[PDB]
């Protein structure tokens, strides 16, 4: 899977509180986190399904 | 707000809470009249989200609030998603807010208005009090 | 890691672009205004809310909560959308809709 | 606009 | 909100690995966890939306 | 399996992996012929899940496997969701498995078979190796 | 914890109902068979897989991974669906479909 | 049934 799947979730500099999904390689599945709303990294998805289709098994 | 303090209930009556359909608070905003809210473009508001006006205590189920549906979202087309410049969106409400003791509008400035460096201003919201 | 139930407020000074660029450099663009670095900080969930100053006795929207320190440090400038640079766009949008 | 019915108190 | 929203997630005794959602009162939103497939507690939902509609703000 | 050991690849050819549409492994199962898999009722399998046969290394994208759609789920109607008794479900494949060196069926017992206490048996799967 | 990539196996003994009920008591029902408590344990993600024993040289499905210790302890009996108690249901279902 | 083409090795 893409290496970006292994990066920790990134909230970024904006001040929103937006629920997103990131792949957690230690657990082997996607998990929610709070995103600041700008400058997302790639391990940042709007649904668990997108997240798992992109990073599942990394 | 980190190191702020509790507001007097209802004393910031233009402050709204932007919530998803389940009631989750993700951004604030300001009433500028009965039909329009100004907020940030990076909040990513859609017509499925709701404007909650008149709120103080988001943990109180008994407070008298106005849940207002959003008719149309007007993101500034110059919002720059790399530099974060021009970070403004307007929300046109599908039902007007009812102004009251706890719900009313902030004034807007004119483009040439000058606010001096060092002026003591105020910001409000339900953001984190610790990161 | 959770938000306060009850609405918060903080007083804070506007910063000159020049003093703000002493921390953020060229990241400060022409529709941004800085405020804070004064022991308070906007943080996650404040975005899109108001920065108001008195103008002729009435509270006027000068900034919109936008971005800042990635840990909401109270000693760095907070950055807000500068409403004077954007209000003509606001009035045009209202007039057309 | 800009004049709350309930006056804010700042510290 | 219902007090069951404040209980930690419960994997239970069965040996499946089923993704479910629980409300995390410490973070204020729903997160994923792995459920064993039997004897669910009530803080256990099939989608984030069900979870937040039932426990959001507890 | 805690404190087990890696199997010889393909030496348990009736072992299948039950996965959701994204490839997430949530249960195992056993082929009993080319069209049917037996698994546990509490796995909650639906026709949206898939039977993966012939697998060894779930982290190898190059392994030849058979992803097989499920036509119908037969949960034993006596499965007791409180006591976990009668914990069995059958999956009827919409397309037959293609039997081979690495894919074939386990035998089923007769209802009267006695397997004595203390018999050394074997269990297999991709479950956690530490809780 | 994450699951292993590669298929695992473990040898383990069948337990008598009597010896299994010395830990699980009346939780052991008539379509359950116990195995393990021997230094290995089925765990999360193993459910629905096989417990096989040789019968006349052929591996035969005696159990289906079902439930057990909630931390997958290797010193407590694992519980499996008892296929001899369910195989008549299996054959009837196949015959009708 | 029950006879793998590849023989298992049990330790």
């Amino acid at each position: 899977r893409p290496d970006f799947c292994l990066e920790p979730p990134y909230t970024g500099p904006c001040x929103a509180r937006i629920i997103r999904y990131f792949y957690n390689a230690k657990a082997g599945l996607c998990q929610t986190f709070v995103y600041g709303g700008c400058r997302a990294k790639r391990n940042n998805f709007k649904s668990a399904e997108d997240c798992m289709r992109t990073c599942g098994g990394a | 707000i980190v190191n702020g303090e509790e507001a007097v209930p209802g004393s910031w009556p233009w402050q709204v809470s932007l919530q998803d359909k389940t009631g989750f608070h993700f951004c604030g905003g300001s009433l500028i009249n009965e039909n329009w809210v100004v907020t940030a473009a990076h909040c990513g508001v859609t017509t499925s989200d709701v404007v909650v006006a008149g709120e103080f205590d988001q943990g109180s189920s008994s407070e008298k609030i106005q849940k207002l549906k959003i008719a149309k979202v007007f993101k500034n087309s110059k919002y720059n998603s790399l530099t974060i410049n021009n970070d403004i969106t307007l929300l046109k409400l599908s039902t007007a807010a009812s102004f009251s003791q706890t719900v009313s509008a902030v004034c807007l400035p004119s483009a040439s208005d000058d606010f001096a460096a060092g002026t003591t201003c105020v910001t409000t919201g339900w953001g984190l009090t610790r990161y | 890691a959770n938000t306060p139930d009850r609405l918060q407020q903080a007083s804070l000074p506007l910063l000159s672009n020049t003093n703000c660029k002493k921390y953020w450099g060229t990241k400060i663009k022409d529709a941004m205004i800085c405020a804070g670095a004064s022991g308070v900080s906007s943080c996650m969930g404040d975005s899109g809310g108001p920065l108001v100053c008195k103008k002729n006795g009435a509270w006027t929207l000068v900034g919109i909560v936008s971005w800042g320190s990635s840990t909401c440090s109270t000693s760095t400038p907070g950055v807000y959308a500068r409403v004077t640079a954007l209000v003509n766009w606001v009035q045009q949008t209202l007039a057309a809709n | 606009c800009g004049v709350p019915a309930i006056q804010p108190v700042l510290s």
